[PDB]
């Protein structure tokens, strides 16, 4: 158990932490670190002398991309027996070596990075107030013009970009609560030199409860009363109305697993039944954990008769 | 092949070979074009028109995983962290922004042996 | 819907010219079951049961009846016991030693105050 | 036949209890290859009582 | 001894609270939470603010802390904009504004905690030690990953057999018959030990010495008896007692007797003619001899095996078992505490105590009831010193029903006395103020109404927004508590319970035939309502005259439900027609048990069904490939594909339902469904889900998911639930019939008054018999107080003055032996003639008492 517990540590030590590795090979510690170095150092340093007395090969993650960027950095336009062109698509975490080691070689080769994010604007964090004058260039379009960030200065200037932290006043609760991993992301996106971007974004038109959802969701806008006044607090009749016959978002509350599903099933086919345009190739649903819920989704789709009964 | 010299109880082989057996698994018929049903697989985001969600009460999503109790980054934070908490609560907010025409969220609200009371998640 | 009939129903039968002793003795022991178990060939059997887990400490039920049965039949004809004891004790059904023999000697006491007034009018 | 406990002496020795001799299936096997042999009325041999039912053209399951 | 202000609570050192019945304990602890979240108090709070992740909320059960963390949830999410708006509807955040010195700093710090409340640390006792124990594993000793198990029974028994295998087989027949005199087998001597091996092992009073042997225990009481024996027979032979009409013919007979009990030497139990044969029996009743004095002492102490096979047994069995679950590699949710114990109490773990410290530096504990030994170790070794950490406590000092479970009050007494605080909350927001001056003139009578110094008196003051709840019935008002006197001498409460107990459901068939005409009335201020058939309830001590109770109500005709329903679901006829129907599908050619299924009343066919399906052949061949195909989809899919076919195909849900009571019957099929499915995730075996289920149908496990569900809830009946399952439920209107009969304990198991352990003497001393017997008078009168924090409106209760002895015309009584009967004859013996006036004289607006009624009125 202990064994196979140091092995998936230093698994991810190898992955996260290159120089802490490269300073115990040669046997210092490392300061401000907290227990249990002590003990893990001289392992790593017994195991590499062990495995180097073994005759077995010596190379291995660490050292091996860091002369593979030592070595990219300088030669000739491309060396011979390389990939032309790639697409990279699906992307939303990977550790920082991996766009260090694409940064390498983005001076040779073509890549396309296909980076999703649910804004427009930018929404990141800030290091320094001199960062932010380096960020003030300039991001285009695919054809035509450019664009950026809103009211170019005066808001990031000012109290925006709190001293320490990233943006103080996000507005939008749902994305200054859910995007901590894609507000670092496009951080440490945002701090190349060879990085040339321009987008291609879709905009929405707000007419169901969902797409008010996204618009609100994507041009950076509180849509919320607080009611600090009287008389805000008095009129309810200044926010955006809706058809009380809407179904877009709804929810539904049970008692067991058993009959969320059946319930699942019958609201999914008497949709099915009035729509006539929807093809079960879209509708897709996702579960928390697939082992404790999947004989519920047998037992209703085997007992399901032939009448009506959809595939799976 | 890593070359160990000396003898074992059978009970470590029996053991590993039971965890090896009950490791595999079957990712083969996910677009087989009838209605899918899958976990919330991390790293994915597709467009579809209708998305369900099931179980979505207090202490089951998102998961809580406790680290191992001597992990060193678990004490000094950095950029390229990978939580699963992070990631659930990141995947959330994918799968509203995948969503085209509708949404369905359900989660428990009484439990069935006393008719006492339960809580949905701080995310809905 | 609509509910459920009622079980009992007219039902066509011819009488033999034959019929044994001991078959009219065991439908009079209970004549529903009977009615179950002979008229129309069914029976609502406990099926069979699993191993038990351990050898039996403790004599009850048909265990020990039918032991009671046997030592009544044996002495009532005031033959030995011990070779009856000693029959059970190979076949593996008695407690292992002290136990068993007080179970014996207890029994066959209580045997024999049945066989007294027994064998009084034989 | 009245077979619950281990195989054999060593089994129930290894584990430091005390040797019943009963109740282990190779007691059980040579009582039903004693019935096989003889009939259980005519009385015990080696303190095992033969098994009456196992006597007819299904004796290859023993 | 004083009252408390939630703001003006210092949270320093030790708090203790004491918070008795019908205080709203959950509304407390939230307010102390919000408090110390962001750290206002001044003078009198802690040191720091502190973030939600260092908060440590140890409860009980999930469903309390599920709601717990809800009620936070909303507590703080209306906090937070009424600290923007600054302006509140509600005075208790209208007083905490008061020392809130920043409005825009709060709106921070609570935004940004409430971010993280989905990992809150708010868990329970088990699920505190195995986080703690993953966490700190190296000093610890745990393993990363726990099969986990909690069947104790099974292996229980089967480590018992093998102690009884090796420890009473040897044994020669003249020592093993008095073995087995007092019990026969494993299963026998299990059923009298279960209790005393869970949890923490006691400490044996009077321990025989640790290597005496049986055979040598056996021949050193042959030869203590042998001399005796041997010297008696010329102590005999001399007249040395004066013979007049005290000295009676039959102890001549006796000694001549004792000529004969000079016999043998294996005979044990000797004769009860030596019992006059002693020094302080004959002279009340000279030395007389050397060996006179001897018989006293040998008749003074008694003389078994018992002790000795008990004690050689009890460390055994708890090592064997202990053994043999680390070799097989499972933990126990009643290990895990004992494991965290040991580790702190050895020296290794100082720097675990120190790191724990650390991480949660703040702790409070729900309801302190059933504070373990184990527990409270920990709590005082960890929390009681090490300053600048302060502990809460909240607890409520009575009530006390979980000692079956294994809850110990004698923890919570030692704790009281080395705390220094003390708090008490008084308002109810619940009941009538002539309920609360029931409940605090009941008590009033004698000072230390528990036998007990170290639990205070109980001054309850009664709301002030419900100071006019009014029950009233038939024109005039209803006053709050109305007991019911017994006629008679000497009756018990049996008779009641075959008589009189129709007297409590004609009094509630009155009830709702005046509430349904407009005669009865349910009222607060104005307002009213009519009585329902539904509220009215009606509590029982035990299981058995629930049946004593139900013949006097439906006997009126008024059907009841039942909360008490502990009965498994695999007890009912729905499980054994469903092992046949599913074990047919098993065996789908044998024409025999075939037929099991297709007769059964689930089935529904008739006796001409079957007769014209046994004589022809193709409707027989017809249902071969219908279960032939049934087998096929269970061995491909699952219980629940082949279950729900069958369900579906033969038209069977619909047609049960046109049947008298067929939706009751239907529930069960689902829940045997359901629990198929869990299981065969665990087992893999086809076959053996068949012998699974002829396993568990045979042992009737009071487990959870074991039990029933209900069916209404438009309508209810009166509903009759046991005092257990009866905690922190509201219920207008009660009925206490039974509660002056008392039952006294046998086994003497008593707490030391100054050590407070268990201390255990296995024999039968007086002494420890009437200091087990003081807690058993104990409880019954925290359990008489459980049953009276009920009832909104009004109460009810009968009485019987019950005489042990057989006889009626003596004088005396034995109810002041009970709970009430103590505490109303003010702990003196009292009889009908003094307990009339006694009755009759406390009596003041408040205790409506009647005649008891042998009649039926409809």
């Amino acid at each position: 158990q202990l064994s196979s517990k140091a092995a998936d540590l230093f698994d991810q030590y190898l992955v996260y932490r290159p120089d802490w590795l490269a300073q115990w090979e040669t046997g210092h510690l490392v300061e401000g670190l907290g227990e249990a170095q002590a003990w893990q150092a001289p392992l790593w340093k017994a195991l590499v002398e062990y495995t180097h007395q073994l005759g077995q090969p010596r190379w291995h993650r660490a050292n091996l991309y860091q002369r593979f960027i030592e070595t990219l950095e300088s030669a000739t336009t491309c060396p011979p027996g390389l990939p032309s062109r790639v697409f990279i698509c699906g992307i939303s975490a990977l550790p920082p070596v991996y766009l260090q080691a694409l940064q390498a070689l983005g001076k040779h080769i073509e890549i396309h990075l296909l980076f999703t994010n649910p804004c427009r604007y930018y929404w990141g964090d800030i290091k320094d107030p001199a960062y932010l004058a380096k960020l003030l260039t300039r991001q285009r379009r695919h054809s035509f013009e450019d664009r950026e960030l809103p009211l170019f200065r005066d808001s990031e200037n000012a109290g925006q970009l709190f001293n320490s932290d990233g943006e103080q006043d996000v507005g939008n609760p749902l994305l200054a609560s859910w995007g901590k991993l894609g507000r670092d992301y496009i951080y440490l996106l945002s701090d190349l030199e060879s990085s040339q971007e321009l987008d291609a974004f879709v905009d929405v038109t707000p007419d169901n409860l969902l797409h008010n959802i996204q618009s609100d969701i994507l041009e950076l806008e509180n849509r919320a009363v607080a009611g600090v006044n009287i008389e805000e607090f008095s009129r309810s009749d200044n926010k955006r109305p809706l058809d009380p016959l809407d179904s877009s978002i709804t929810f539904h509350v049970c008692h067991s697993p058993q009959r969320e599903v059946e319930v699942l099933h019958d609201r999914l086919l008497a949709m099915l039944e009035e729509d006539p345009t929807l093809t079960p190739r879209d509708i897709i649903v996702m579960v928390a954990d697939i082992d404790s819920y999947s004989p519920f989704i047998q037992a209703v789709f085997g007992s399901a008769p032939a009448d009506r009964y959809l595939p799976y | 092949g890593a070359q160990y010299g000396d003898a074992v109880p059978l009970s470590l082989l029996r053991d590993e070979l039971a965890q090896r057996l009950d490791q595999e698994r079957i990712s083969q018929r996910f677009l087989a074009g009838p209605v899918n049903i899958c976990t919330l697989m991390p790293m994915r985001s597709i467009p579809f028109k209708v998305v369900c969600l099931l179980g979505m009460n207090d202490g089951v999503y998102p998961r809580q995983l406790a680290p191992l109790g001597f992990d060193l980054m678990s004490q000094k934070p950095k950029r390229g962290d990978r939580s699963r908490r992070d990631d659930d609560r990141y995947l959330f907010l994918e799968a509203l922004i995948s969503a085209q025409q509708k949404l369905y969220i359900s989660y428990i609200g009484r439990s069935i042996q006393d008719n006492s009371e339960r809580f949905p998640s701080v995310l809905v | 819907g609509k509910a459920h009939s009622e079980f009992v129903q007219p039902l066509p039968f011819t009488l033999p010219e034959t019929v044994p002793l001991e078959t009219l003795q065991r439908f009079w022991a209970h004549p529903v079951r009977a009615f179950f178990q002979m008229r129309l060939q069914v029976n609502f059997r406990t099926e069979d049961s699993e191993i038990p887990d351990t050898e039996p400490f403790i004599l009850e039920g048909l265990s020990r009846y039918q032991i009671n049965q046997q030592l009544l039949n044996a002495l009532v004809e005031q033959d030995d016991a011990e070779r009856l004891f000693r029959r059970f004790r190979a076949a593996g059904d008695l407690p292992y030693g002290a136990f068993g023999e007080i179970f014996w000697e207890t029994q066959c006491q209580e045997m024999q105050q049945l066989a007294d007034r027994v064998i009084a009018c034989r | 036949s009245g077979i619950r406990w281990g195989i054999d002496d060593d089994n129930v020795r290894e584990l430091e209890l005390p040797a019943t001799g009963q109740h282990t299936w190779r007691f059980g096997l040579t009582r039903m290859l004693l019935g096989y042999a003889m009939e259980s009325a005519q009385g015990e041999w080696q303190s095992v009582l033969p098994y009456d039912e196992s006597s007819g053209l299904i004796a290859e399951l023993v | 001894a004083e009252t408390l202000d939630p703001l003006r609570l210092p949270l320093q050192g030790e708090r203790l609270i004491e918070a008795s019945a019908g205080t709203g304990k959950t509304f407390t602890i939230a307010a102390l939470y919000l408090r110390l979240l962001l750290g206002l108090g001044g003078s009198a709070a802690f040191p720091r603010p502190l973030t939600v992740e260092e908060l440590l909320v140890v409860t009980f059960t999930e469903a309390a802390t599920a709601e717990l963390r809800g009620r936070i949830r909303s507590n703080i999410h209306e906090l937070r904009i009424a600290c923007l708006r600054e302006t509140t509807d509600n005075p208790l955040y209208e007083r905490l504004l008061e020392e809130i010195d920043d409005k825009a700093q709060a709106a921070q710090w609570l935004l940004l905690a409430e971010r993280q409340m989905d990992e809150a640390a708010v868990f329970t006792i088990h699920g505190f030690c195995q986080r703690m124990l993953n966490l700190n594993a190296f000093e610890s000793g745990m393993l990363f990953e726990q099969q986990l198990i909690e069947d104790e029974s099974l292996l229980r028994y089967q480590a018992c057999a093998d102690f009884w295998r090796r420890h009473c087989y040897p044994l020669p027949r003249e020592i093993a018959q008095v073995v087995f005199e007092t019990w026969k087998g494993p299963q026998a001597l299990l059923r009298d030990i279960n209790r005393y091996l869970q949890g923490e092992a006691p400490v044996i009073k009077a321990p025989p010495p640790d290597d005496e042997t049986l055979a040598s225990r056996h021949a050193q009481i042959v030869a203590r008896i042998d001399t005796v024996k041997q010297q008696w027979r010329d102590a005999v032979g001399e007249l040395d007692a004066l013979i007049e009409s005290s000295g009676i013919d039959r102890r001549k007979f006796n000694r001549s007797n004792q000529a004969k009990w000079i016999d043998k030497i294996s005979a044990w139990a000797e004769e009860e003619t030596n019992s006059y044969q002693l020094p302080e029996s004959l002279e009340k009743f000279t030395p007389r001899h050397p060996l006179f004095e001897a018989i006293d002492q040998l008749l003074a102490e008694p003389l078994s095996i018992r002790d000795l096979v008990i004690t050689r047994a009890l460390a055994e069995i708890r090592e064997t078992v202990a053994r043999e679950k680390r070799r097989r590699g499972e933990l126990g949710f009643d290990d895990m505490l004992s494991r965290l114990d040991s580790a702190l109490r050895s020296e290794s773990g100082e720097v675990l105590a120190a790191a724990i410290r650390t991480r949660f530096p703040v702790a409070m504990i729900d309801e302190f009831q059933d504070t373990d030994p184990q527990q409270y170790r920990i709590f005082r070794r960890i929390w009681h010193h090490q300053p600048e950490t302060a502990l809460l406590l909240i607890g409520d000092p009575k009530q006390a029903i979980y000692a079956f479970r294994g809850a110990d009050i004698f923890t919570y007494m030692k704790a009281r006395s080395e705390v220094h605080a003390h708090y008490t909350l008084d308002t109810n927001w619940r009941s009538a103020p002539g309920m609360v001056n029931s409940v605090n003139k009941l008590f009033s009578q004698t000072d230390d109404a528990f036998m007990f110094r170290e639990i205070p008196f109980i001054p309850v003051k009664s709301a002030g927004k419900n100071q006019a709840l009014r029950f009233v019935f038939k024109g005039e008002t209803q006053p709050a508590m109305k007991m019911w006197l017994m006629e008679g001498e000497s009756c018990g409460v049996g008779d009641y319970q075959s008589t009189m107990a129709q007297v409590c459901a004609a009094q509630i068939r009155d009830w709702l035939q005046a509430g349904q005409r407009g005669e009865a009335l349910l009222m607060n201020g104005d307002d009213a309502r009519p009585v329902r058939a539904s509220d009215i309830s009606v509590l029982v001590r035990s299981r058995q005259e629930a049946a004593q109770v139900r013949d006097a109500l439906t006997l009126l005709e008024i059907p009841s439900v039942y909360l008490s329903n502990r009965d498994s679901v695999f007890e009912t006829l729905e499980a054994q027609e469903m092992l046949w129907l599913l074990q047919a599908v098993m065996t789908p050619e044998r024409e025999n048990t075939l037929r099991s299924a297709l007769a059964t009343s689930m089935m529904g066919l008739n006796a001409l069904d079957i007769e014209t399906l046994n004589n022809d052949e193709h409707a027989w061949d017809v249902v071969v490939e219908e279960f032939d195909g049934y087998r096929q989809i269970w061995r491909k899919r699952g219980v629940m594909p082949m279950l729900r076919a069958l369900m579906s195909a033969r038209n069977i849900a619909e047609n049960l339902l046109a049947t008298a009571g067929g939706e009751r019957r239907l529930t069960d099929i689902l829940h045997i469904s359901e629990l198929l499915q869990e299981a065969g995730t665990q087992l893999e075996s086809e076959h053996a889900l068949v012998r699974w289920l002829s396993q568990h149908i045979l042992e009737p496990d009071s487990n959870a998911s074991s039990q029933q569900m209900r069916l209404e809830s438009d309508k209810h009946l009166v509903q009759i639930v046991t005092i257990h399952k009866s905690k922190g439920l509201e219920y207008p209107l009660v009925w206490l019939p039974f509660i002056t009969n008392f039952r006294v304990q046998e086994q003497a198991f008593y707490h030391d008054r100054h050590s407070f352990e268990a201390v255990l003497d296995l024999n039968a001393a007086p002494e420890s018999v009437d200091l087990a017997e003081a807690e058993r008078l104990a409880e019954d009168l925290r359990l008489l107080y459980v049953a009276l924090t009920r009832s909104v409106w009004h109460c009810s209760l009968g009485v019987a003055p019950l005489v042990r002895r057989r006889g009626d015309k003596k004088g005396d009584t034995d109810v002041h032996q009970s709970a009430l009967g103590r505490l109303l004859q003010k702990g003196e013996p009292q009889d009908a003639a003094g307990l009339r006036t006694c009755i009759e004289a406390l009596c003041d607006d408040d205790i409506a008492w009647q005649t008891a009624q042998t009649g039926d009125n409809q």
